[PDB]
RNA sequence: GAGAACAGAAAUCUCCAGUAGAACAAAAGGAAAAGCCCCCUUGAUUUUGAUUUUCAGUGUGAAUACAAACCAUGAAAGU
RNA sequence: GGUUGCGGCCAUAUCUACCAGAAAGCACCGUUUCCCGUCCGAUCAACUGUAGUUAAGCUGGUAGAGCCUGACGAGUAGUGUAGGGGCAUACGCGAAACUCAGGUGCUGCAAUCU
């Protein structure tokens, strides 16, 4: 056990001597200050003293007649995010705080002796985090009651590995793509395959993309899009299980596909090509992007997170009728999508060649920015739920953060010692949890880009992790054949 | 060689918290000609090194297409 | 190579730091990054020399894990 | 009035002391197994006397408990042979009583020479409801003086049933 | 409600022992035990002193680990802790320093001679005719092998070896007693 | 057998000394008020507190050997013996031991106006937590007797010498005050001993950095009269201030690198 | 005579089998020398027909309780059957954990600090330590209710003695009254006399193996929703209770009467 | 003490108590254990912050001093 | 005021022989599918609150042994302190036994009681 060099006699003498105090009640300095919304709104000039931050925050409330708390920052070289006011004209800025705060996950929990196989995938349910499902090498998928940390009915029916599993955004039907050729449907309480499995696929399923609720009309169930090594994406009707059309534009395996809020299915493929297929176009490609040196390994969008919740916000209150649920999904999608006034769902594509590309599929095919600061392939790239921050995981043992819109580099984490696998985003964007080839789980504080806490315990090869929608609990899984839960 | 709870046992484990302090020291450390070193500490310089020197060297084009093709 | 801890056959060779295939030596395993229980990442383990460096221009060892 | 002060049998105790250790100890263990159906247990000598030849840890006895409904049947069978009587003595201050006779094989058990001649002794403990207080861990209480069993009470109880007598007068 | 506290004479603090000193003038008029305001004045003075000490104490640095509960000897990252400085008050000791050591003849001989101290390699010695290490001492070592072996080809010689070993132990004890007088 | 060896190891002098054990001995005149005072003192000294079996007839001033014998047999450095005579009403004696030998003796008496812990408002109190201390008046440092009293109180209540303290650990504070200032040569005013529990009033006026500190008295309330006093010789003082002894142009720079200056 | 004089009885709470001071010493004899971290000793006791669980920090003043709960409060969520069973202990632990979590205001002195999760330590009590004991079930329920007590599944129901593993399905069934639910059917298909004397309330309420699990789930949901801890009506105020009680209790007779009776000897 | 087939004054079997003549190695003012019973079990482990000594003065090659991990054990505090 | 969980000094709290205890609560009890340990489902582990209770536990009251407290001894015994002289006075700390009188438990938080 290495020891940090102990403080010398000089350090002891310095520590023994008292120093300044933080009461700061007297002689508050006054300097001119300006207010300007972080995104677009430029403005409320004042020259106040070194007053408490709460007073400054409440000052802007009456200006806009909102009563809502707003996150505050200034000088956006300085990069400054009484203590802040004593550093020196400071140009202050504001943005919504999203008062709902997800408490940091620090405490571990006992393991569950469920399916005896390496874990492959896992995802939290949108309606409530109390239920969770994990995929593993075993052909059978199992749901878990997070409250009691116990398994649920076993999804018997598959004869090969369940590559991908995830709840539908409405939570009505779970999809569990099988390795061999098929995807099966399981409602939360069926305990058995719901009808005949979706078959007729030449190769294994790579990823699944549910139809967003905000686009789903009342009554009709959401469509289920699938991707596979065959290089084609089939659109499946959850009710009739029939395929309306299949697109084979991709000449190689489709790495992943995301059902955008505008009805466009942004997908990447091993052919180093990105094709924006759209359901509304009767299964036709509207535009094609080709800028990656290597193939595309992952895809993500700013509004993708809002799709997976299916109007089930952090409160977890289930809607009454499909129409009001769709309306609440649409309003939330507009809120997240219309961050910069207009609805613009930014897209980012992960390139294995130590590079990532920022894309705006709704506009010209010229890339917005070429995010390129990694040393190894970026395994996973995901937009922040807020949308202003972008993070990526790579095999180079580091996690890099980038600006959501301008592409400017922000910071890089180096806590992980081995290859970093997929990561998860907190419901409030305040904390990011990442898992790596190393047998450790870590969470990073976005507020200052510092290591918050370490969560070891897994035997080895923690392949994937997810964050609950409400943020109460965080699940994990790895090759140890043991599911472990984490909570504040 | 005799078997025991010796080698196959951990002996060099570093502390997780100390890594951040070592990285900060390496980033902030500075020396002048009038200052000389006598004993260079043995630390995992590999983890401390490789700072944010984002250059992203050229892609492995050969992987996408072999020489024969 | 970090250090040599135990060379059999008159460990005076150990004091001399000779390889003497069959010795157990410490190696900086920071590259692999294996982490023991408790979150304390390990970066050094003792390994035994497998090949004979006297008759070869390279040194081979196997991690004692 | 006697709302809950009804005398109840706690357990029956059986034992066979031996003049030596070895084959006879195994025979006694087999006798215990065939009679009570309980696994044999070892009772070791607390000290070396040298008068009987027993050394420290001689394993000269096998203590076995006969608690349960089978106690009544065994006690009845034993008392049947002994003229359905017990002496005025053999009763402890608390009323616990016992006895012992030779040739245990007399009461049904097979005459087979594998066991041979083997006597036995009996010890019976009696108590009233609420004995768990002195045996439970939490709130270990005392015992009422009246609640304690007495020699006369146990003698009367043993005389009311089994048609026993004092054997002395 | 106000937290401001000040005194004419600067306050002396001992953060290493959570103590402070206030050499300010004591109001004998109100400190009298017969006065009723005495208790209130003492309470106010104690509150001011505690406020000053807390204000000074909180200025110290605080550690923030990234570990978890882990073992019983670990520390939780959530629990912020103040790093107190080294003690300043030189409290009296309770026992002297046992700097005295053993002046046994062995140390002097080693200093005179070039015999370096043994490295304490291990208990696992090697033997023959058994196919096992058979460590020298610690568990069924070679010491009792001579007695255990059933052939002493050369009066009972088995007991003689035990007697010799006991005599060597007695000689070691005698040497210990002799050196105890150093 | 190892159990006895472990105790003997603690008996032997250690480079780093643990919390000084305190032994309480009831005297021949252990009044009921004296017993209550002893119980209150123990409440602030647990778990490192030991009380004797029954009364005693030991006079520290007239008999020093018994205290040394008890300290040696119990491995207790601090000794307290409460005994009140007709002239010395409610007198309590405190003694320190260095190497099992008497270090100093001081007589402390509590006035009848003392208030017990039960008399004050009930409040939470955790055993083993290190309390805070505050000393008022220049006499504490500018006088020998007051300096000795301050040192004794600190050694009695300073607890462990840990370099890391929890924020929530500051549960209560002990207020050390004197009954007003005095001129040179005047009788020493009685030492006022008070204990106040801490209340964390919000920092409304103090912004966010520092809360408004509030105090609630819980006692015991004691006024310590000064009686007979004994002090150690200079050699004993020097011995009690020894250090374990644990570099020109030599400094361990950050990361453990051994650097130096050429000049 | 001499024995009675030259001896001292054990502590008041040690003479009776109420508290084991050996555990108290360990829970209070922390060194500590590392930090001045407070502690909250857990207290769990199982009485006849009732289960008592409490969190009580150590304090010389009497260990003032910050929060407490009782099994007899379960009917507040519709649970009445099996008040003493393993499932009832788990429910009581969950209820107390959620109650303390809510009243401490974590979610629906530490100035400038962040959210500090609570910590609690189990108490031995006087129940023999064996895997599957209801004490471990109460501990598991408390932990599931938002408590991070250090614990190991070695003593949880369904643990495999032969190998260091555990079956979570058995634990889930026990949490949902698995053993009780199975025994209900195994007695319905068996002799009815036992199923007519015992489980009489079950027959009256028409409870089956699945209705019991549904009731337990609903009770857990209600506990999560409303741990408000509403007490009883508390009629018959203290003063009249005291007046009534003194009627039967025999008070100390006046010493004058005793002196007169002694003189009358 | 009442007693318990041989068995009695020392073999066995049950109710009360040694203020604890058990062993708490023990010398001493003196425990739901420190005495007995069932499970595990290394330890002569690792780096190096005060002391020495070479013989390629060798970042320690090492015991002593101590630091912080590792382990046993338990449900945990804990040692 | 009763009972219960945690408790504060740990005999005013205990021991000996008797009597009372409704409501509410401990305790007693009835049972062994399973986790679980013993030869024994008696302790222990689990289920029921139903069958069976104040017979026991526990809390109280009566008359014996001790315990604890205040004052009487009492500034009394002892002790070195200074020279009339070869012990008394002068002069600080300061007992115990004995005598007189008193009682044989109180105490906070939470839950539940007529």
């Amino acid at each position: 056990s290495t020891l940090i060099p102990p403080p010398s006699k000089k350090q002891k003498k310095e520590a023994q001597l008292p120093r300044e105090v933080a009461i700061i009640p007297k002689d508050l300095p006054n300097v001119s200050i300006k207010f300007q919304a972080l995104d677009t709104g430029d403005n409320a000039l004042r020259v106040p003293g070194a007053i408490s931050e709460k007073q400054l925050e409440e000052l802007l409330n009456q200006l806009n007649g909102t009563s809502v708390p707003y996150t505050f920052s200034c000088t956006i070289k300085a990069s400054d995010p009484y203590s802040s006011l004593i550093k020196p004209q400071i140009t202050l800025l504001y943005t919504p705080r999203a008062v709902f705060k997800v408490k940091p996950v620090t405490r571990s929990s006992s393991a569950i002796a469920g399916h005896g196989s390496t874990i492959l995938c896992s995802a939290f349910a949108p309606h409530t985090s109390s239920r969770m499902v994990t995929g593993a090498g075993d052909n059978t998928a199992r749901i878990w009651d997070c409250d009691t940390q116990t398994p649920m009915h076993t999804l018997k029916g598959h004869y090969n590995w369940v590559l991908c599993v995830s709840w539908s955004p409405d939570g009505e039907v779970i999809a569990t793509g099988s390795m061999d050729n098929t995807i099966r449907l399981w409602d939360p309480k069926s305990g058995q395959c719901l009808g005949d499995a979706l078959r007729g696929h030449s190769k294994w399923i790579t990823s699944l993309s549910w139809e967003p609720i905000h686009l789903v009309k009342p009554g009709s169930k959401p469509r289920l899009a699938s991707s596979s090594k065959d290089g084609t994406i089939k659109i499946w009707d959850t009710v009739s299980r029939v395929c309306q059309y299949t697109m084979s534009g991709h000449t190689n395996s489709v790495s992943c596909v995301k059902w955008g809020g505008q009805g466009l299915l942004y997908s990447g493929s091993h052919d180093r090509t990105v094709r924006v297929w759209d359901i509304n176009s009767q299964g036709r490609c509207i535009n094609i992007l080709k800028s990656h040196a290597h193939w595309v390994n992952h895809l993500s969008l700013s509004t993708d997170y809002a799709l997976r919740i299916g109007a089930f916000d952090h409160t977890g209150k289930k809607p009454s009728t499909p129409e009001e649920a769709q309306k609440k999904a649409l309003e939330n999608y507009e809120k997240i999508c219309k961050k910069n006034g207009n609805s613009e769902e930014m897209m980012v594509t992960a390139s294995d060649d130590y590079t990532m590309f920022l894309w705006n599929p709704l506009k010209s095919t010229k890339p917005i920015a070429r995010m390129t600061g990694h040393q190894k392939l970026v395994n996973h790239v995901a937009f922040s739920p807020d949308g202003r921050y972008i993070v990526s995981a790579s095999f180079d043992n580091s996690i890099k953060l980038w600006d959501g819109r301008d592409g400017k580099f922000i910071s890089t984490f180096r806590g992980h010692v081995a290859s970093v696998y997929q990561v998860a985003w907190s419901s409030d964007c305040r904390l990011l949890v990442s898992c790596s080839k190393d047998t450790t789980l870590k969470v990073w504080d976005v507020r200052t880009r510092k290591l918050s806490v370490d969560l070891p315990g897994h035997k080895d090869e923690v392949y994937t992790v997810d964050w609950s929608v409400d943020g109460k609990r965080v699940c994990s899984g790895g090759k140890d054949k043991m599911v472990r839960l984490w909570t504040h | 060689v005799q078997p025991d709870r010796r080698w196959f046992g951990n002996t060099r484990v570093i502390s997780q918290d100390a890594l951040q302090h070592f990285r900060s020291a390496l980033g902030e450390t500075q020396k002048d000609t009038y200052q000389v070193l006598l004993r260079r500490n043995k630390l995992p310089m590999s983890l401390l090194e490789e700072k944010d020197a984002d250059e992203s060297p050229k892609a492995r084009i050969l992987d996408t297409e072999s020489y024969a093709d | 190579i970090l250090a040599v801890k135990k060379n059999p056959q008159s460990p005076m060779y150990t004091q001399l730091g000779v390889l003497t295939k069959g010795t157990i030596i410490e190696v900086n395993v920071s590259e692999l990054g294996m982490v023991t229980a408790g979150g304390k990442v390990v970066w050094g383990k003792y390994a035994q020399v497998t090949n004979e460096p006297d008759r070869d221009g390279c040194v081979n060892a196997v991690l004692l894990v | 009035q006697n709302p809950m002060r009804d005398l109840k049998i706690e357990k029956l105790v059986l034992n066979i002391s031996v003049g030596e250790s070895g084959d006879r100890l195994t025979r006694a263990s087999k006798v215990l197994e065939q009679l009570s159906g309980q696994t044999p247990v070892q009772s070791k000598a607390r000290y070396t006397v040298r008068t009987f030849g027993i050394r420290r840890n001689e394993k000269i006895a096998v203590h076995v408990t006969v608690r349960g409904p089978k106690a009544e049947e065994i006690l009845e069978r034993g008392l049947k042979v002994k003229e359905y009587q017990l002496r005025d003595r053999n009763f402890s201050a608390t009323g616990n009583f016992g006895f012992g006779i030779d040739e245990h094989i007399d009461l049904g058990i097979k005459y087979d020479p594998s066991i041979g001649i083997f006597g036995m002794d009996f010890y019976v403990v009696m108590n009233r409801p609420g004995a768990r207080v002195t045996r439970r861990k939490r709130c270990k209480g005392t015992v009422g003086n009246s609640h304690k069993t007495t020699k006369e009470d146990t003698v009367s109880w043993f005389k009311q049933k089994y048609d026993a007598d004092v054997l002395d007068k | 409600l106000p937290v401001t506290v000040e005194k004419p004479i600067p306050v002396v603090y001992d953060l290493g022992n959570l103590a402070a000193f206030d050499s300010n003038v004591l109001d004998k008029n109100d400190l009298d035990s017969s006065n009723a305001r005495r208790e209130e004045k003492i309470k106010s003075l104690t509150r001011d002193n505690v406020q000053l000490l807390i204000n000074q104490l909180l200025s110290l640095p605080m550690k923030t680990t990234t570990e978890s509960v882990g073992g019983t000897g670990g520390q939780s990252s959530v629990m912020t802790l103040l790093q107190l400085p080294d003690p300043t008050t030189d409290l009296p000791r309770e026992k002297p320093l046992p700097k005295a050591k053993a002046m046994t003849k062995w140390e002097k001989f080693a200093a005179k001679k070039g015999i370096k101290p043994k490295e304490r390699a291990g208990k696992m010695i090697y033997d023959e005719a058994s196919g096992e290490w058979v460590p020298k001492w610690g568990y069924k070592g070679a010491n009792k092998k001579l007695d255990d072996q059933w052939l002493v080809e050369v009066i009972d010689p088995r007991t003689l070896n035990r007697a010799e070993r006991k005599r060597l132990v007695k000689k070691n004890e005698k040497q210990q007693r002799r050196n105890m007088k150093n | 057998n190892a159990r006895a060896k472990r105790a003997l190891v603690k008996r032997e002098a250690k480079l780093v000394e643990n919390v000084k054990q305190a032994l309480f001995i009831p005297g021949q005149s252990c009044n009921k008020n004296l017993h209550d005072i002893m119980v209150d003192l123990s409440a602030l000294k647990k778990p490192d507190m030991k009380r004797f079996n029954r009364k005693n007839d030991i006079h520290p001033f007239e008999d020093m050997s018994p205290l040394e014998f008890f300290s040696e047999k119990n491995d207790c450095s601090l000794m307290v013996l409460m005994t009140s005579s007709k002239k010395r009403k409610n007198n309590m004696t405190f003694i320190r031991t260095f190497g099992y030998k008497i270090y100093d003796m001081i007589e402390l008496m509590v006035a009848d106006n003392f208030k017990l812990l039960s008399d004050f408002k009930k409040l939470t109190f955790t055993v083993g937590l290190k309390p805070m201390f505050t000393f008022q008046g220049a006499a504490f440092d500018t006088h020998p007797v007051y300096k000795q009293i301050k040192s004794l109180f600190l050694d009695f209540f300073r607890g462990e010498s840990t370099d890391l303290q929890d924020v929530a650990g500051l549960q209560h504070v002990i207020s050390m005050t004197i009954q007003g200032d005095f001129q040179d040569g005047e009788p020493l005013p009685n030492v006022l001993f008070r204990v106040y529990k801490l209340k964390s009033y919000k920092s409304d006026q103090g912004g966010k950095r520092l809360p408004r500190i509030e105090l609630v008295e819980i006692g015991p309330r004691l006024d310590f009269k000064i009686g007979r006093i004994h002090t150690p010789s200079p050699d004993m003082v020097t011995e009690a201030h020894k250090k374990p002894k644990q570099k020109k142009n030599v400094e361990l720079d950050i990361m453990g690198d051994k650097l130096g200056r050429i000049h | 005579s001499a024995y009675s004089s030259r001896f001292q009885t054990p502590f008041r709470r040690r003479r009776e089998g109420k508290t084991d001071y050996y555990q108290r010493k360990r829970l209070v004899t922390q060194h500590k020398a590392k930090y001045n971290t407070p502690k909250y000793r857990l207290v769990v006791r199982f009485t006849n027909k009732d289960i008592i669980c409490q969190i009580i920090s150590s304090t010389i003043t009497g260990d003032v309780v910050l929060a407490a709960a009782y099994s007899h409060e379960l009917p507040r969520y519709g649970i009445t059957h099996g008040l003493t069973n393993w499932a009832a202990a788990y429910a009581t632990g969950l209820l107390i954990a959620r109650r303390t979590l809510q009243k401490l205001g974590l979610d629906e002195e530490a100035v400038e600090d962040g959210p500090r999760p609570f910590k609690v330590f189990l108490d031995i009590g006087l129940q023999r330590t064996t895997t599957g004991a209801r004490v471990f079930g109460a501990l598991k329920g408390a932990s599931d209710g938002g408590l991070y007590v250090p614990h190991s599944e070695n003593r949880f129901p369904g643990w495999d003695f032969e190998t260091e593993e555990i079956d979570p399905e058995l634990l889930r069934s026990y949490i949902f009254g698995g053993h009780v639910s199975q025994y209900m059917e195994e007695l319905a298909d068996d002799d009815e006399e036992r199923f007519s004397e015992l489980f009489k309330g079950y027959l009256a309420d028409d409870i089956d193996a699945d209705s019991l699990e549904d009731i337990y789930t609903s009770a857990h949901e209600a506990i999560r929703a409303d741990p408000a801890f509403k007490p009883t009506e508390k009629k018959f105020t203290k003063e009249q209770y005291a007046a009534e009680s003194k009627k039967y209790r025999q008070t100390k007779l006046s010493k004058e009467e005793r002196a007169a009776r002694v003189a009358a000897k």
